[PDB]
């Protein structure tokens, strides 16, 4: 209505274009570098039509956009923070416990401590390490033994576990493992997935039926071979994969001596560690979304340094977020100033590198803002300009090295910049190339080509390919005096002898002289 | 068996959307670190976006770390760094990619006018697409419950859906999810169930939206993208030598911003890709896909939203798109301040010796080591360079038949380029022929002009028998002499006339030659007195040949001697008896038009010589008494200020208007100015007395001052009657006039106030000049944009219809009467004779046969001609159609290039147009090329019937006339304001005036008819370059006018979809093909339609063409769309190519492939 009626009506045309007219007659928050294309198309070139095509069309910025949603305020105390930090610990001890309740991990663990044996206190190494095997060998045993029907075999197997969980691994480990778990998890899942797939559709046997059967055992041949001989519409087809589901579950019984586990509860613990992996992972989010705040209000005063505020608060995100992984509740400093000192350092690792398109290392911008910094004063506790051997004499680099400092300052100068303000200049267009050869010189080398391919005629055969060989032309790869003289029976001196003589021979003729110049 | 897999000869060029996998062809890697060089070695980083493994190598042929160097290993790559050891110019033709996690919408194909990916899609812009894409609504992908397929979702609305259904009907937000979107999209499918329901019941209050997006779909699925594309996966990479950062004088790198923008993408990239491992927070993750929507969108195309700033610079980073948005330097060129020289011929040129010299540098090197002297090459260079005496002779050797073209700084037609002779002259100054410096509009102020040099040896053909200054007697726009005699000569050959009575006079008779022994030998004057002589005049007739023709004529000495120089036939004597003014050109072209070149050619150059010799000879001066001011002058300024003077009297006692007693004032100075002007030429026109014989006589003047003036050579009355007369009424800056006009001159003392007047008329002089100046080739360029593109083809075709030309006559009630407006016109078909027979069908009207239209006698007045208006041709004009007018004299050679020759003539006298019911100058003349509607348009009625009111001010309303008759109604709209000029119950024609005022070529065109409406423009366009005096010939307005009606609008049921406006090319073309294919009920009728020159202009067939004028990001774009394919004929977009132009020296060449292409 209002723009609509008010653009139409107006324009009739407007004459001369009065762009400078209806944009003060639109509403919402004005001088915006958007807006402005969106007129200059319509109003020309396509007349008549392209005023029915804006109305029908009718009918903005990174970072407003980005304190729009962390307006998601979600604030924490004291009782707050440390809730969040207590349910990361939470999430991930069971992790780790479901972690120990894996003997593959133990085991393995112990094979690649022997690994490191064969080449932090190694006596202290030895001590652990030995304690961990210890419980391993002994509840091992309690296992066949059936001794205590895994009751108080049980207790041992538990004890192994805190045993394990006071093992501090180092982070590439823990995952290691819980990803060669996973990766068990999906052999496992691949041949429970197998077999559902070929008995339940290739067979025509019903999901209530596959559930209702696999669900027991789910490795002895127990459960198929009673599906066969249920004499059921769908029993006559497993007959076509017997092999195939045979071949899964001989596969899955492979997996049941692997993990020396069993598969009827494999599922269980690795279940229960990927919930403490959404409670720690939950948690950890709900802090770093939490405390986003102190990132932008760190960043801002990094600001304007070969970097954009969105670049500096995303490497805040990136410092925080690493922040909040190391940290404890049981700590009596609190989170606000430790996630302050991450953030500067992420960021600050950030504006020194990934700022001027030429690379340059961390030494090198400290000592460089170092330089400034001093400068500063020079030139103001003084009167005169600070001179470059001076200002060298007062730090503990000679000068040149300064010298030098100084030629790596700058993005530098970009060549799309006006000089002369012409019609229209622009530095690197003034660039001449030198990297080309003037075709003047193209084509002097060119008749140098015919002038030695000429020259090399009125010789010898055995001048001329002397001559041609030595100095290496017309045949790419040179050679010397000794495998020229190898080719040539007479050996070193003799072809020398030659070699001069075509030389002797060039001294009347003038076309080579003049190229010479 | 063909299929070559090699760089060979194209016929067309194809644009269209990439595939992520199209930019992965031509990946030659991937960039993935935002490191450019080294900070200490200066070396391209691993795989930075100066890679060497990637793109190429920085030295020629050695790898980058220098395991291998020489020739050696040119095929095959490092073994410690995979660089192709090839040439460092692979660094410059290399691409290279960069593969982003998250899909990124591209600018371009996102917000640019129409949303492409939108308008595909059916969806808002910058109000759903944005708050869709930023991460802020999600949207759907199609659900068969509750929710229909394209709604937007708030977070609230999502789970709150996805609560009550939920796990069938997924649908996510941002990028990736209007990719999902556009690839779910069945083009197909969507292109039927479009035709189905845009059809059904719905009259005018859908078809608009209904057939404009059918056509699009249809357009787009047709086109072969995908658009799986629109939104690319796969960024490619420029090549780094587009891009370089060179080091220029003592450290300080140059580099191009390109390096700023992929560098930023890289590093937002990257940050991505890291954070799609780490934890992912989705306001984190979120935002930095938004900022790499930024990084992207800000390579591609800055414009647009904010512009990325940084690099210090506050100034914006010049983007892709923006390097290539909106002159041509050349090698074996030199320029210098220009110099009249008088010895020189009519083809020559004086050309520098050192300029010279370093011209034709490669030519002379050539020749030295030809002929000897130089041992080598290099023996040359040192051997010139050491300007050895013997070089020089050389020099003179290469120069000899090589023509070199000269050039003017505002080339506004196409005599500004013209080749001459080299002969060289000792000096550092470049000489030219005083007969071509009018073609160039040079003057000798300081103007320097260019020199070429033809390297090419058919562009020394093309010099020679073109662009040769011999070849261009005549003008391109009127066909009257352009190298004309000018001011120096004119008097020169003015003074070889002018018959003086006795004064060493008497008629004492000889025979033509002896008489220059006479007048060398004095005795005799030269102005006297008259005298006759023998006259051995030639003429011819029927079989040509010559006819002697012996008599005693009574001429004086100079039209004696004057004699020799006139050729062989003409009609002599007679043409030197009148004097030397405009005759003087009338002479040289007549001698053209019943001689030839040659005869001209030379005639000219001797007409040049005379004149200056004797002009020379005569040496007429001008001394402070030479400009003589009438005895009348302060008696007639009394008078007139007398009358003022009583005037403002009656003012005082009220009695006459004081309100316009202005005006009447006015008049009385304007009388006054006119009579002392008028006084001022009657005084120093005449004069004189000498003493014939008895004594006591009149002539006219020898005041040298008026012997200039009445013979051209820059004097006209305005300025004269200036110099002794008045500097009459005078501007003032309100735009009002004075009442105290300048009453002195400036033959007397001019007051410091009257000069603080008329300073107001020099600045708005100069300044409106500096206006007009540049204005007239901002319409030249509108002209050729749209007109150069069609070139005299298919030799002469049929057809007989075209304009009935008539002697322009504004003689209805002012008496003005121009009949040369048809010559070198190829006649319609035998246009009659009060009696039988006479003209031809196909006969163009020759030079001596339009002539031949007075022994018609006054009764034939009116002919039809074939016009490029008309003729049946299809994408060209017949030869016959258009007529000869050229420098040459005969028709247009076939494969000219009208449109470039037309808009040049018709923009070249635009210098001297006066911008402002007469609107009148050259915004006139551009108002009628656009074709507007007038603030006032007047009516005229569509159908003949009875005129009827249709109810009085009943609407709405505003009257209403109803003219029907026979069958069916019209109600036209009369808006009350403005009368009438038809009462009720008459009857109109098809088309009568009921407005009496402006007309509007639309309607003309629209119902008078083509004819009438290019009658129109013709005749009211040539009527603002009456009154500016400059002459134009109709052929080059009626050929713009052509193009200028170069579409139309079918209105029925054909192969063509209806509302669609098509030109009457493909329109002419496949009416033609369908009354005899299947028929011609499966075609419709068309109907012509005026479209002004920017209209038509925008609408043209090449892609490239387009780029160029207008919008670049818009025609590139929209064109992408669609694979479209430029092939490849216009000349334009075959220039930036850089091939050969499909007309001229080319035609032929385009001809061959054009028809070559018809295999496959
Ligand atoms: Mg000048
Ligand atoms: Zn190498
Ligand atoms: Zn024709």
């Amino acid at each position: 209505q209002s723009q609509l009626k008010l653009l139409v009506t107006r324009g009739k045309e407007q004459g001369y274009l009065t762009y400078a007219e209806v944009n003060d007659h639109l509403p919402e928050d004005i001088v915006d570098s958007d807006q402005i294309e969106d007129i200059i198309q319509m109003i020309n070139d396509m007349g008549i039509q392209v005023m029915e095509e804006a109305p029908d069309a009718d009918d903005t910025d990174p970072v407003r956009m980005y304190m729009r949603e962390m307006g998601t305020v979600e604030l924490l105390t004291r009782e707050g923070e440390i809730d969040i930090a207590k349910r990361i610990e939470d999430g991930i001890n069971q992790v780790q416990c479901s972690v120990a309740e894996y003997p593959e991990a133990i085991t393995y663990l112990l094979e690649q401590y022997d690994r490191v044996e064969a080449e932090i206190d190694p006596e202290l190494a030895r001590e652990k390490f030995a304690e961990l095997r210890a419980q391993y060998v002994v509840t091992r045993d309690t296992i066949k033994a059936k001794g205590r029907s895994h009751a108080t075999a049980q207790e041992e197997i538990l004890k192994l576990s805190e045993v394990f969980k006071q093992f501090r691994l180092v982070p590439k480990q823990f995952d290691y493992l819980v990803n060669s778990m996973r990766v068990m998890m999906d052999r496992v899942r691949t041949q429970e997935r197998l077999i559902m797939k070929l008995c339940v559709e290739q067979c025509k046997m019903p999901k209530k039926n596959f559930i209702t059967l696999f669900t027991g055992n789910e490795t002895s041949d127990t459960w198929f071979n009673a599906a066969i001989a249920m004499n059921k519409p769908w029993s006559e087809k497993l007959h076509d994969v017997s092999e195939e589901v045979h071949r899964a579950l001989q596969k899955l019984q492979q997996i049941e001596e692997e993990t020396g586990l069993t598969i009827e509860q494999v599922k269980d613990i690795n279940r229960r560690m990927s919930i403490g992996e959404a409670k720690a992972r939950r948690a950890k989010k709900e802090m770093v979304e939490a405390n986003l705040r102190l990132v932008i209000s760190i960043a801002k005063k990094y600001t304007n340094r070969g970097l954009q505020f969105l670049d500096l608060i995303q490497e805040g995100n990136i410092g925080l977020m690493k922040a909040v992984d190391k940290f404890e509740y049981r700590r009596g400093y609190k989170f606000s100033t430790y996630a302050t000192w991450w953030i500067r350092q992420a960021i600050t690792r950030s504006i020194a590198d990934q700022a001027r398109t030429i690379r340059i290392p961390v030494h090198m911008i400290e000592t460089i803002n170092k330089l400034n910094r001093i400068s500063r004063q020079m030139l103001q506790e003084m009167g005169r300009e600070p001179t470059p051997e001076e200002l060298a004499e007062r730090m503990l680099m000679p000068e040149d090295k300064i010298r030098k400092v100084l030629k790596i300052a700058k993005e530098p100068i970009s060549m799309e910049t006006p000089i002369g303000d012409d019609e229209d200049s622009h530095l690197g267009d003034f660039i001449e190339d030198t990297t080309l050869e003037l075709p003047l010189d193209s084509a002097t080398t060119e008749s140098l080509r015919a002038a030695t391919h000429d020259v090399l005629a009125g010789l010898t055969a055995r001048e001329a390919k002397v001559l041609r060989m030595r100095f290496g032309i017309d045949m790419n790869t040179d050679y010397t005096l000794e495998e020229v003289g190898k080719q040539f029976d007479v050996t070193r001196e003799r072809i020398r002898q030659i070699e001069a003589k075509a030389l002797r021979k060039l001294r009347h003729p003038s076309r080579s002289e003049v190229l010479r110049s | 068996l063909k299929a070559q897999t090699k760089t060979e000869e194209f016929d067309a060029i194809k644009i269209a959307l990439a595939s992520p996998d199209m930019i992965r062809s031509w990946s030659f890697g991937e960039v993935k670190k935002p490191e450019t060089i080294n900070y200490r070695t200066f070396k391209p980083e691993r795989d930075g976006l100066f890679c060497a493994r990637i793109f190429g190598p920085v030295k020629d042929y050695e790898c980058l770390c220098g395991k291998y160097k020489r020739l050696k290993h040119r095929g095959v790559i490092c073994e410690k760094c995979g660089v192709e050891v090839t040439q460092t110019k692979v660094r410059r033709e290399r691409m290279g990619h960069i593969e982003l996690a998250s899909p990124t919408a591209h600018i371009w194909f996102l917000k640019s006018l129409p949303s492409r990916i939108g308008l595909l899609l059916d969806m808002p812009l910058r109000d759903i697409e944005r708050v869709l894409y930023f991460e802020s609504y999600v949207v759907i992908e199609g659900g068969m419950t509750n929710l229909e397929r394209q709604q937007i979702l708030t977070e609230e609305q999502y789970l709150d859906a996805l609560e009550e259904f939920g796990d069938e009907f997924d649908a996510k937000m941002g990028a990736e999810a209007i990719q999902a979107l556009l690839k779910s999209m069945d083009l197909e499918q969507e292109c039927e169930q479009l035709r189905e329901e845009l059809n059904e019941t719905n009259s005018e209050t859908k078809r608009k939206k209904l057939t404009k997006r059918i056509k699009l779909l249809e357009a787009f699925v047709q086109s072969g993208n995908k658009p799986e594309w629109m939104i690319l996966t796969v960024l490619p990479v420029l090549p780094p030598d587009l891009r370089p950062l060179v080091p220029l004088d003592g450290g300080r790198f140059a580099t191009s911003d390109l390096n700023d923008l992929y560098r930023r993408v890289i590093n937002r990239n990257n940050r991505l890709k890291r954070l799609l491992d780490l934890a992912a927070p989705d306001i984190i993750v979120r935002n930095e896909k938004r900022m790499l929507q930024e990084a992207v969108d800000a390579l591609l195309d800055n414009g647009r939203r904010g512009r990325a700033i940084t690099g210090s610079n506050k100034r914006p980073l010049k983007s892709l798109a923006d390097m290539i948005k909106g002159g041509k330097r050349v090698d074996y060129s030199g320029r210098s301040v220009i110099t009249v020289g008088p010895y020189l011929r009519l083809h020559q040129c004086g050309l520098p010796k050192k300029m010279a010299l370093e011209l034709f540098k490669p030519f002379i090197y050539g020749k030295l080591e030809l002929r000897g002297l130089a041992t080598t090459i290099k023996a040359a260079k040192k051997m010139v360079e050491r300007e050895e005496a013997v070089v020089w002779d050389i020099l003179d050797e290469v120069i000899r038949e090589h023509p070199v073209l000269l050039n003017r700084a505002p080339t506004l037609h196409r005599l500004g380029i013209q080749a001459f002779e080299p002969v060289l002259i000792e000096g550092k100054a470049i000489q030219l022929h005083p007969l071509v410096c009018a073609a160039y509009n040079a003057d000798f102020d300081g103007d320097q002009m260019a020199v070429h040099v033809p390297l090419t040896l058919e562009a020394q053909l093309e010099a020679r028998a073109l662009m040769m200054s011999t070849n261009n007697i005549l003008s391109p726009a009127n066909g009257e002499p352009i190298i004309v005699p000018s001011q120096d000569v004119v008097l020169g050959l003015y003074y070889m006339t002018r018959d003086c009575v006795n004064a060493k006079g008497e008629g004492m008779v000889l025979t033509g030659p002896k008489e220059a022994e006479r007048l060398y030998r004095s005795g005799l004057a030269s102005l006297h007195a008259r005298v006759k002589v023998r006259i051995t005049e030639y003429e011819k007739d029927a079989n040509g040949e010559l006819v002697a023709k012996t008599s005693l004529k009574d001429t004086t000495v100079g039209r004696a001697i004057l004699w020799m120089i006139v050729p062989k036939g003409l009609p002599y004597s007679i043409v030197n008896q009148a004097l030397g003014k405009k005759a003087i050109s009338k002479m040289l072209n007549t001698c053209y038009r019943i001689l030839g070149l040659k005869p001209t050619v030379i005639f000219a150059d001797q007409i040049m010589y005379t004149g200056f010799a004797y002009a020379a000879r005569s040496g007429a001066s001008v001394g402070i008494d030479d400009m003589v001011i009438p005895e009348k002058k302060h008696e007639i300024i009394s008078e007139a200020e007398a009358e003022v003077a009583e005037i403002q009297e009656q003012f005082q006692s009220g009695l006459v208007t004081a309100g316009e007693r202005y005006n009447k004032v006015i008049d009385i100075w304007a009388a006054a100015n006119d009579r002392v002007s008028k006084a001022m030429m009657d005084n120093l026109q005449t004069e004189t007395v000498i003493n014939r014989d008895g004594q006591e006589e009149k002539q006219v003047s020898f005041n040298s001052i008026y012997m200039m003036a009445d013979s051209g050579a820059r004097g006209s009355a305005a300025q004269i009657r200036q110099l002794a007369g008045m500097r009459g009424l005078m501007a003032k800056p309100d735009g009002s006039i004075i009442e105290t006009p300048i009453t002195a001159n400036f033959r007397e003392g001019l007051n410091v106030l009257q000069y603080f007047i008329s300073t107001h008329g020099a600045r708005k002089g100069l300044a409106d000049t500096a206006l007009k100046t540049a204005n007239s080739g901002y319409l030249t360029r509108r002209l050729v944009d749209v007109a150069q593109d069609l070139v005299v083809t298919e030799d002469d075709c049929g057809t007989h219809e075209g304009i009935m030309m008539t002697p322009v006559i504004e003689g209805g009630d002012v008496k003005e009467p121009l009949r040369d407006r048809v010559l070198g016109r190829v006649t319609a078909e035998d246009v009659l004779k009060p009696g039988t027979a006479d003209i031809l069908v196909p006969r163009n009207t020759l030079l001596h046969e339009q002539w031949c239209d007075l022994l018609e006698e006054n009764s034939v007045d009116a002919v039809k001609v074939r016009s490029v208006v008309s003729c049946d041709t299809d994408f060209g004009v017949c030869a016959h159609c258009y007529g000869r007018d050229l420098a040459r004299g005969h028709i247009i050679n076939k494969g000219e290039a009208i449109g470039v020759i037309a808009a040049q003539s018709i923009g070249e006298p635009g210098t001297q147009l006066t911008m402002r019911d007469i609107t009148g100058g050259l915004p006139r003349v551009a108002d009628l090329f656009e074709a507007r509607r007038p603030k006032e348009p007047a009516i005229l009625a569509e159908i003949s019937g009875i005129v009827s009111f249709g109810k009085e001010t009943k609407g709405k309303r505003r009257l209403v006339i109803t003219p029907v008759d026979g069958s069916d109604p019209y109600e036209e709209m009369i808006p009350k304001w403005r009368q009438l000029n038809v009462f009720e119950g008459e009857r109109v024609e098809r088309g009568d005036v009921i407005s009496d005022g402006p007309e509007a070529p639309h309607d003309i065109l629209r119902l008078r008819g083509v004819h009438a409406v290019t009658r129109y423009i013709v005749n009211e366009v040539q009527d603002v370059y009456r009154l500016q005096g400059v002459k134009i010939n109709d052929k080059h307005i009626e050929v713009i006018v052509r193009q200028m009606l170069r579409k139309a609008t079918i209105v029925n049921a054909g192969s063509s979809d209806f509302l669609e406006g098509e030109q009457v090319e493909y329109s002419r073309v496949k009416i033609a093909n369908r009354e005899l294919e299947a028929n011609g009920k499966v075609g419709a009728t068309y109907s012509r339609d005026l479209l002004g020159i920017t209209k038509a202009s925008l609408a043209t067939e090449s892609f490239i063409s387009a780029a160029s004028f207008q919008e670049t990001t818009r025609v590139l774009t929209e064109a992408a769309v669609a694979g479209k394919r430029d092939e490849l004929r216009g000349l334009k977009e075959n220039v930036i190519v850089g091939r050969l132009i499909p007309a001229g020296t080319g035609y032929a060449y385009h001809q061959d492939r054009m028809r070559r292409r018809a295999a496959g």
